[PDB]
């Protein structure tokens, strides 16, 4: 029933701007949080941001390593969440995930395929 | 604070501190999609407030056992709270305490 | 979206007897139903909550049983004013449906 | 802030042999789950609250919480548990993973 | 007791924006929800949303999200619906009710529109 | 008050309050022959009442169910709460707590 | 402060038939104990808290807690439940007992 | 085993005063509260009075209309207990009772034999 | 660590009023409680009692209820014991030691007493 | 008042073997008592409480367990500094009665 696809990657120029999206069917998309995970070859996993529903005024939190230089916001209607990017250094090399969980609270159990980003 | 201690409100969500809710018996049963976000700012949570166990109380109603194993040791409790069926509120609280009780069960 | 349906869209009874209806449901909801009546040209008026449990000013002889998928409401004892409709809700997993409908008649 | 770290990096095992990783933390880490990726893979849930196992999980791997101090005890190797797992905290808003332990065989 | 006032019948032009109002007396205003329901004639019921005057949170269904727009008055305990399809197929009678969760307790003549 | 909502002290006692404590299903069993007296005056009664979970924990942990009989309506609450052993108090509520329950077996 | 009576004064039975005493409580007593004498002999306790039957008890007899007014349901009669019965209070310590109900046959 | 003997009365005039006794054998008396339940052949029983434990000061508590007139103490070292009467009138005919519970509070279900006193 | 020092020992004459003393040090006074046993060269052990420094409660046993007396000093976390009724039965040594309602944990080293 | 009674009052061992006591109470004692040990001339420790847990500082070796009325424990292994006497209390009544005396020696 429940299944994300996300896409929106392709070579970045050093500095340049890329907004991913991740699209989800199958299930009542205006009740979840979902967050973002980078991956690559030598920092393992990082914790990109998270975003909350509606009723928190779109509340949003992000990590520290990337305070800037990142966006999600998430429509409701069209039920896609948009993580956009600024000035991407040479650091950001890699898939990205978008994930969520059901039981609201870090236990991420529906993963998606994966965006590859590249500088 | 040990986690018999812990309130759950919008920063501590119901699953990030007591556990994810689920069949087994160590894990908790109660809590539906709307309770285990919003904590105790539950628009209706002082009508379901109203069953819970103050500090004495708990301890001289319920039944209570201690199991040890080579895991460690667990005090178990066996409890039991009459609802009253003359007071108008009869109709407010079973309700209430059914769109919430093994609600694990409808989570997608 | 959880659907919930019926049958039997018309049915008629005798007067004292008794009379039960069924309601199934596609998802899972637990015991959260409800059961309504709605005479013709009026507002609906609530029968019975939480599948079980009846309403003040509702009178007896109307039961509910069930759980799970397959409820159940069983009304005994037919009089003249049940002439109506009857309805049946689910509240585990918004979006709400409202049943179809099920007519009680007389033969 | 919490920083956290794994203390194995490439452990290797062999099979039926007893495996162990441990993961330290702070405090004020309520329950700390365990993800798993294998090669060019979807990441996995593995171990939620600290001691339950998910859906599909082999009832090899059980965890443990010493203090604060979390372990996860892979009872027998098998060929099907070759992979990447990573420490993950789930109460501050800060998440923070772990460094991930690689476990290969003998 | 608890009773539900709404407004009378309403003969509208198509398109034309409507407004249908209930107001409420009898029980605490902010201590209970007030949803809305509409039945086409012949059909059967079909949720709309409710409104809870407190924190005015309101959350519809997916068919008539923007179709319809709850409000709610605190002042005189009054909530009212406008709704902007308007197309010959919504010509039908709305009902607006209470509820703790959903559990409809009890309703109100209701109105009717037409086309 | 309600029954669940009770606090007992040398006025109530807890025998007063919340029922002869006794081998019964719905009766408690805690309680040695002070606590049963004195209450929450008992000179050791915080370490004991640290144990006594909060207004968001009984119903954030607890196996919560319903059951209905003819003789009305009831909440059933099966619990487990760990007690840690690292702590040196530890050395403290293994005594106080095994010299409680089950006690009314020791009355004459 | 706290007044309490019983209202059957003396009640006649038959039997194997259905015996109901009323006890009154225009007050906040908790639990209503319940005792019995009998005819020059020591009085004895029945029901404990309102529910339960007393050591060394035929299950016949049964309480109830129907709102304020408390009541004793005596299932069948026999030649063994002759004797007084009375209501104890014992929530506040003005203590109070009842009035007493004779249960004479027919 | 728990056995309450009860003695000390008698015939007394109008005006006077009594004493009676109740000693007990098989328990720890000084761990247990005790009070009196008097008998009438007409106004049945009512309650006379009780008594607790030495931590409390020795707290007494008394009935209504024998608030006056009436004074328990207890001797602990004899394992007695003392009810000492003055100016009986002539409501005072019956026999008293000692009593007390195992479980503190309520439920009185060690009772004695009884005692006699006549106006 | 927790320690808990005692007096040394004592020979006293018949009838002589005889007054032992425990002090005790690295523990929270108010927090347990200070009981004493007796311990005949041969015999068992047996209890005495114990006293709480807060409230002064003191329990004795039955056998030497009118023949010892506790006391509480929080001044210095001292506990004292008063023997008024050695004659020739109680050439013996005395433990003032530590615990919770029940159980006793780290003990002292007592006294002894010869008439 | 409650008796607890220990017999076998000279018992020897020898070195590392499996040695244990027994106690028996007269009245229920649930499960509320604790050993001690005491060596000759200094004060008797603590070894175990709650007839199931062991103090800091006493050594694995101890071992207790029983519940109502036969309370036992074990030494796992005799050890050279384990030459004294050992006790066994009822801490349930109040009238508290330590237990007799019992010795483990060699041979």
């Amino acid at each position: 029933e429940v299944q994300l696809v996300e896409s929106g990657g392709g070579l970045v120029q050093p500095g340049g701007s890329v907004k991913l999206s991740c699209l989800a069917s199958g299930f009542t998309f205006s009740d979840y949080y979902m967050s973002w995970v980078r991956q690559s070859p030598e920092k393992g996993l990082e914790w990109v941001a998270e975003i909350r529903l509606e009723s928190d005024n779109y509340a949003t939190h992000y990590a520290e390593s990337v305070k800037g230089k990142f966006t999600i916001s998430r429509d409701d209607s069209k039920s896609r969440l948009y993580l956009k990017m600024n000035s991407l250094r040479g650091e950001d090399t890699g898939i990205y995930y978008c994930a969520f969980d059901v039981y609201y609270g870090g236990a991420m159990d529906y993963w998606g395929q994966g965006t590859t980003v590249t500088v | 604070k040990p986690r018999q201690k812990r309130t759950a409100t919008k920063a501590y969500n119901v699953t990030q501190a007591f556990g994810r809710r689920g069949p087994e018996q160590t894990q908790g049963n109660f809590g539906d999609q709307e309770l285990i976000r919003q904590g105790t700012d539950y628009k209706h949570w002082p009508q379901i407030a109203q069953f819970a166990p103050s500090a004495s109380a708990f301890f001289g109603m319920s039944r209570i056992g201690m199991e040890v194993t080579p895991s460690g040791t667990w005090l178990t409790y066996t409890g039991a709270i009459k609802l009253d069926d003359k007071d108008p509120n009869f109709k407010d609280q079973v309700i209430l305490l059914n769109k919430h009780i093994d609600a694990y069960k409808t989570f997608p | 979206d959880i659907v919930m349906t019926q049958s039997q869209k018309f049915m008629s009874t005798s007067v004292g007897d008794r009379v039960s209806v069924t309601c199934k449901a596609s998802q899972n909801v637990l015991n959260n139903v409800a059961w309504y009546q709605q005479k013709p040209g009026q507002s609906p008026k609530a029968l019975i909550y939480s599948a079980s449990y009846r309403y003040s000013g509702v009178p007896d002889r109307f039961t509910g049983s069930g759980s799970g998928t397959d409820f159940t409401l069983t009304i005994s004892n037919v009089q003249s004013e049940d002439l109506a409709e009857y309805f049946c809700q689910q509240y585990n997993s918004y979006p709400l449906t409202f049943g179809d409908g099920t007519k009680l008649e007389l033969k | 802030d919490i920083q956290m770290t794994q203390s194995p990096s490439i452990m290797s095992a062999s099979p039926g042999e007893k495996v162990t990783m441990t993961c330290s933390a702070s405090s004020s880490v309520s329950y700390m789950h365990w993800y798993q990726q294998k090669s060019s893979t979807s990441p996995k849930l593995w171990i939620y609250d600290t001691s339950e196992l998910a859906s599909g999980v082999p009832g090899r791997f059980s965890g443990s919480r010493s203090g604060n101090s979390y372990s996860l005890t892979i009872s027998s190797m098998e060929a099907e548990d070759v992979a990447t797992y990573y420490c993950f905290q789930g109460s501050g808003y800060p998440l923070t993973f772990g460094g991930g332990t690689k476990l290969e065989l003998k | 007791q608890v009773q539900l006032q709404q407004s009378g019948p309403e003969l509208v032009k198509p398109g034309t924006l409507v407004k249908i109002s209930c107001k409420a007396s009898g029980y605490t205003f902010t201590s209970y929800d007030i949803n809305w329901v509409k039945q086409r004639p012949g059909q059967g019921l079909e949720w709309i949303g409710w409104i809870y005057p407190g924190d005015g949170s309101t959350k519809y269904n997916e068919k008539f999200k923007g179709k319809a727009t709850l409000t709610a008055d605190t002042s005189s305990s009054t909530a009212y619906m406008q709704l902007n399809s308007l197309t010959s197929e919504n010509s039908a009678v709305y009902f607006c009710a209470r509820g703790l969760v959903g559990a409809m307790d009890y309703w109100g003549q209701g109105t009717s529109v037409t086309v």
